[PDB]
RNA sequence: GCUGAAAGCAUCUAAGCACGAAACUUGCCCCGAGAUGAGUUCUCCCUGACCCUUUAAGGGUCCUGAAGGAACGUUGAAGAC
RNA sequence: GCCAGGCUGUCUCCACCCGAGACUCAGUGAAAUUGAACUCGCUGUGAAGAUGCAGUGUACCCGCGGCAAGGUCCCUAUCUGCCGUGGGCGCUGGAGAACUGAGGGGGGCUGCUCCUAGUACGAGA
RNA sequence: GUGAAGAGGGAAACAACCCAGACCGCCAGCUAAGGUCCCAAAGUCAUGGUUAAGUGGGAAACGCGGAAGAU
């Protein structure tokens, strides 16, 4: 409700198209599409994006707020992108990266390899530091969570992969 | 080989003369025991100060089998009777430093590296 | 690589240089002629129907004679199926040698065990039944020796069937 | 568990939205189209004549007897039969 | 009346063989019972565990071989159910072969050592 | 009151539960209890409300819970 009443400013270089309930956003990073719930109406609102709950839906306000938050995140991603940093605390924890696969060794007898979804770039300024760049917050977050799940932050030394 | 209530000979200077099997280990609800298997035996006759007294319960291993045992090359080395040497759960090193009769070459196990030295007759 | 049908001949132990003689069963695998190809378009699935051996002129029924003539293969004493590995089909009239098993090291042997007489109630149910002459596949058998110029296969262990019994050897899919 | 409020905090879920226990099923192999829902593929054989009726999933007569099977013998590592 | 010892498949585990039955061939051939039987499972009720009453599922018809759930430790294993294998029949002119497969069946156990490693963690243990 | 000595319909079956006392017959119609999605004959019928859990299609005392029922 309160969050919904907040049009999000779209900077230059970002194109927004409202095809019925579908929202298609384009920017420097690349294409993005997202089918929006029918309980909220979204208009172009040049330089902004106004959300209005549809009459007859009790959950309209929360749906509109969530849609506004998602559209704002997508706009911020396409315009500049999203960056995440992960540290590996512990002796012998390597974060070798090659191609579209991240290889890690966190005390397991076998390497743990995670596939990188398309549009996600992995870099290693330091061997123990891994940085992910992606246009969509969801994809980068999911890959980071998958990497973190391999070795949970150990609650006696705080080892493993941490944000 | 061994079965229930088997009669085993003695191949050590521990003083045992007649040893009789009571239980079979090396597998739950196991039927028989082999040469390279641990068996449960007790003593029936002992010298005046034999290391084993009647009713004793301690492990043992068969060194010679009346039924005979096989080899990868088809050898079926067999002996006139069943010979067994007593072992203890702790301090596996048997008291007897002398073994009667020859021994086969299957005693190369981790714990049987100290018995191959004995038994000069092969 | 693909299943081949052969005939059991005997079993022995092949004495190795290190005195580790291994039980080997002997299969004679003549060059099996692919009689027909079963494809998705016609037969609904990928496979090959193959034969082997020779049939007496009187033993070959005219329908079978025409089937072999269409297949362009010598009339073999039996016909069998072999599911393909979704790699590629074979051509009609193609003879398959034993080189395919020369680089497998793991095969499964399917065959009919030696028949046994009347298996009474105690032997079957512990009504009466029977044992043997049942097509069963023993898995995880490694080929010991392969001789293509002699069509000889030695497989570890034992396989169902007596001397002269027909059997099949397939890639060891299960491990 | 990535962003995340409604309810300026928080939360496994309300929107976007991910892994995962030997627990269950395929996957391992055997029988299996009497599966009457009676299934799919390959091959082979028959290419005659006449008469009658209640004139049609009709009947009868002469010739023909294809492939296959069974009939019998040798019999089997097939079987009580 | 008791003890010690040797002594055999009584057993772990039973495996094969020898003679009569058990099965077929040609002939003899009686029985207890019998109201008649086109004699299925499960759920529910019933003078109270239903082959026969209400609901539901499966099953082509008929034979050959028996385990027996139905101190004479009695009462043809007659008949229900039970697996294997056969005779007849249809898959639509007939026949010989190779099979997909709706479904059903079997089992899915577990100890030790070796590298990781005397490693992460852990003040140390 | 019923059975005993009353058939028949309904309650899925059922003798004591509801309706209902069979002279015989005719391929007609109207009712009693019970039903009007079907099996199985009838409204997938009109209006005012409860029901989000298959409670209906089994359950007390007690603060919607209590609630666990027969191959």
């Amino acid at each position: 409700s309160r969050v919904a009443k907040a049009p999000v400013v779209v900077p230059a270089g970002v194109d927004v198209k409202i095809n019925g309930q579908v929202i298609t956003i384009k920017g420097k990073n690349g294409e993005l599409t997202r089918t929006l719930n029918d309980a909220v109406e979204v208009k172009h609102a040049d330089n902004t994006l106004t959300f209005g709950p549809r009459d007859g839906y009790a959950d309209g306000w929360a749906q509109a707020g969530t849609a506004r938050a998602l559209l704002n995140s997508m706009v911020i991603g396409v315009t500049e992108g999203f960056t995440k940093k992960l540290q590996l605390v512990g002796v012998g924890y390597r974060a070798a990266v090659k191609g579209n696969v991240i290889n890690l060794s966190l005390g397991f007898s076998h390497p743990v390899d995670h596939q990188l979804p398309a549009g996600i770039t992995a870099e290693c300024p330091t061997q123990t530091e891994i940085v992910l760049k992606g246009a969509d917050k969801q994809v980068i977050g999911q890959v980071a969570a998958d990497l973190r799940a391999y070795r949970r932050p150990e609650p006696y030394k705080g080892k493993g992969v941490r944000y | 080989m061994i079965q229930e209530q088997t009669m085993l000979n003695v191949a050590d200077n521990s003083g045992a003369r007649r040893v009789m099997c009571i239980k079979v280990l090396g597998g739950s609800h196991r039927r028989y025991a082999g040469v390279g298997d641990i068996i449960k035996i007790t003593i029936k006759e002992a010298i005046p100060r034999g290391k084993v007294k009647k009713g004793d319960v301690l492990k043992a291993v068969v060194v010679r089998t009346k039924k005979g045992v096989r080899r990868p090359d088809g050898s079926v080395i067999r002996f006139d009777g069943n010979a067994c040497v007593l072992l203890n759960n702790n301090s596996e090193q048997p008291i007897g430093t002398r073994i009667f009769g020859p021994v086969t070459r299957e005693l190369r196990s981790e714990k049987f590296m100290k018995i191959i030295s004995l038994a000069p007759e092969v | 690589m693909i299943g081949l049908v052969g005939k059991k001949v005997g079993m022995t132990r092949i004495f190795t240089e290190d005195g580790v003689s291994i039980p080997v069963t002997v299969i004679e695998v003549e060059a099996n002629r692919v009689t027909q190809v079963k494809d998705l378009a016609n037969d609904g699935y990928r496979a090959i129907q193959v034969t082997t051996g020779a049939k007496k002129a009187n033993r070959v029924t005219k329908p079978e004679a025409g089937h072999f003539a269409k297949a362009g293969v010598e009339a073999g004493r039996g016909l069998w199926e072999f599911r393909l590995a979704e790699g590629e089909e074979f051509t009609v009239g193609q003879s398959i040698s034993v080189e395919l098993f020369a680089d497998v090291k793991k095969v499964d042997v399917t065959g009919t065990s030696k028949g046994k007489g009347f298996a009474g109630t105690v032997k079957r149910w512990n009504m009466a039944g029977q044992m043997g002459n049942e097509r069963v596949t023993v898995q995880s058998l490694d080929v010991v020796r392969v001789d293509a110029e002699r069509n000889l296969l030695l497989v570890k262990g034992a396989v169902p069937g007596a001397t002269g019994s027909d059997l099949i050897v397939k890639p060891a899919v299960k491990a």
